[PDB]
């Protein structure tokens, strides 16, 4: 997962 | 507006780097004046209280710290008395005393004027009726109230609460029964770990204890019978120390409220100041820490960059003091700038597989980055991955224009992989946009945005300004820089919002960039809302400082079009010209  | 290396810096100077700290130790809770006023008001008025803060901050260690100061008169001796042969009470008399009662017990109102109904019931009628497990159990004594009972139970099971019956082969009697943490801390401080209360199912039987005066020491299943132990008044505070969410749990509790009315919370920063620096210094000393000055001032500085925040200053004196630990050995027993730097270096470096293979797989071409030239539509938004150290790292968008019927697709929200957040940050832009051009009626145009090797969920609003200025970009048919990665929510009205995990984004497109050879002309747009949040690694600012990088803050996504199609949006002939030309190009396509 990414996160912004 | 362009952030110079002297707007960026933000370390502490250090003179006279190797020079031995002498400084002397702070007091408990320095820093933490909520927390700490809250425990002297449990403290002067007899009420339970609780420790609430992230974990690694040292609460236990405060707290044990400044409970060892306070003075309280000398507890009394306690014990079990039976007041017959199935059945026990707890009893205090005056310290010392029991001892002169167990004497005179052992002689087979005298002036024990408490232990009355021990020795009422204790009449007779062995003479009476021959008849053929009696003395009394002390389960506490001690010399002063200075310091007072102290009791930090970590594992909170109803045995090491409430003690034990032994079964000497079957019965058992008063002489049988082993005192739990309650026993030990009356006239003093029980403290427990919330967390240990839910897991170990003990809240309701704790509740009873503090409500009811109910203290069952533990029996077993086989046991042909047991004692009755009758309820007895607690004389202790109670402290519980926990996290936040360990507290969530209690609090649906009414009961947690009432019996744990003192909140005393810890922050997760102080300020950044000279005294916290000063208070931390004489904090390492105490703890056996040999500590030079240049030491002292990168650990102070390590704990504003964790902090996130140049005013403030990460709280966590476990975790300052846990890296302080491996500086100290790879300085050789010497806390120095230099074994600080290096210790902070090596724990990245034992982080860092995951970004080696991420950098050797953008230099191969199996992930495609440009971190040069020119391109329509095309942006590097910032991201972090969501597993600790938090890596940041680029990733590339695409938008494209195609005459429709104002849709803004999001292509990874509609595959599934995007979040809420990200979802309202596309819905934000939608906004932004049919608001901002309305010349044609409706948009004539479909955009797509696609995040292009995302394989994985996308959360956060962090990509709306990428999102929005590669919009604008294929609207416009606006060569857009790829040397600045771009990192920024954006609101309805086009403003430029705060981000999270700024550092870890911007040295994360430093660390691309610099793999895959500095242009010299590579960079970061941000929010100017994030200026007080920047505190960059030495490297960066470095390569700032070198003019190998660039930092631009801005406040409108307009703002940041400019810098990256390299023209202002209006002394027309402007971006905002050739936006509106696009959309006229879109709007003849769209009819007929």
């Amino acid at each position: 997962a990414v996160y912004a | 507006m362009r952030l110079s290396y002297e707007a960026l810096e933000w370390r502490t100077p250090i003179e006279n780097s190797t020079e031995p700290v002498s400084l002397p130790p702070p007091p408990p809770f320095f820093g933490q004046e909520r927390a700490r006023e809250a425990l002297e008001l449990a403290i002067r008025g007899g009420f339970h209280a609780y420790l609430v803060g992230p974990p690694s901050l040292g609460k236990h260690e405060a707290l044990l710290a400044y409970l060892s100061t306070q003075s309280v008169e000398t507890p009394p001796d306690l014990l079990y008395v039976p007041l017959s042969e199935r059945k026990v009470a707890v009893l205090t008399l005056p310290s010392g005393q029991e001892i002169h009662l167990a004497e005179a017990v052992e002689g087979l109102f005298q002036r024990f004027p408490q232990a009355r109904a021990y020795l009422e019931a204790l009449r007779a009628r062995y003479a009476e009726t021959g008849e053929p497990q009696w003395r009394p159990n002390l389960l506490t004594s001690s010399s002063s109230g200075t310091p007072p009972p102290i009791v930090y139970e970590p594992y909170a099971t109803a045995p090491r609460l409430f003690g034990r019956l032994d079964y000497l082969v079957w019965s058992t009697n008063v002489s049988l029964i082993r005192p739990g943490a309650v026993h030990r801390a009356q006239g003093g401080y029980l403290i427990l770990d919330a967390l240990s209360l839910k897991r170990e199912g003990t809240w309701e039987a704790f509740k009873r204890a503090l409500r009811n005066g109910q203290v069952e020491p533990v029996t077993e299943p086989q046991a042909p019978a047991g004692l009755e132990v009758e309820p007895f008044p607690i004389q202790m505070q109670v402290i519980l120390v926990g996290t936040p969410e360990a507290f969530e749990g209690l609090e649906e509790d009414p009961a947690f409220s009432e019996l744990f009315r003192i909140r005393a919370e810890f922050s997760p920063t102080l300020p950044a100041s000279p005294e916290n620096c000063t208070a931390l210094g004489g904090w390492l000393l105490a703890q056996g820490f040999q500590l030079t000055q240049g030491g002292l001032t990168r650990l102070y500085d390590e704990a504003r960059r964790m902090a996130e925040q140049r005013d403030r200053m990460d709280a966590r004196l476990v975790e300052i003091r846990a890296l302080a630990e491996e500086a100290a050995v790879l300085g050789g027993g010497l806390l120095t700038a230099e074994s600080v730097e290096q210790a902070i270096a090596a724990r990245e470096h034992r982080s860092f597989l995951s970004e080696e293979e991420f950098l050797r797989a953008v230099q191969e071409g199996v992930i495609r980055l440009r971190t040069t030239g020119r391109a329509v539509g095309e942006v590097n938004s910032l991201v972090v991955v969501e597993a600790a150290p938090y890596w940041g790292r680029p990733a590339r968008l695409t938008a494209r224009a195609a005459p429709g019927r104002d849709h803004l697709i999001s292509i990874d929200r509609e595959a599934g992989l995007g979040g809420q957040i990200f979802h309202k940050a596309v819905l934000t832009l939608a906004g932004y946009l049919r608001s901002r051009y309305i010349e044609h009626g409706s948009l004539p145009v479909t955009i797509s945005l696609a995040f292009e090797q995302n394989y994985v969920s996308i959360e956060g609003d962090a990509a709306g300004l990428a999102e929005l200025v590669a919009a604008l970009s294929a609207i416009g048919n606006l060569p857009l820089r790829q040397d600045l990665a771009v990192t920024g929510a954006v609101d309805q009205t086009g403003k430029v919002l705060a981000v999270g995990a700024i550092n870890a984004k911007v040295e994360g497109f430093f660390r691309v960039c610099k793999a895959l050879g500095l242009s010299g002309t590579q960079g970061v747009i941000l929010p100017e809302a994030n200026l007080a949040n920047l505190t960059l690694r030495a490297e960066v600012l470095e390569a700032v400082r070198a003019g190998q990088f660039h930092i631009y803050a801005v406040e409108t996504a307009e703002q940041a079009l400019e810098i990256l199609a390299g023209a202002r949006m209006e002394g027309f002939r402007g971006l905002q010209e050739k936006i509106r030309a696009g959309l006229e190009a879109f709007a003849r396509l769209e009819e007929g």
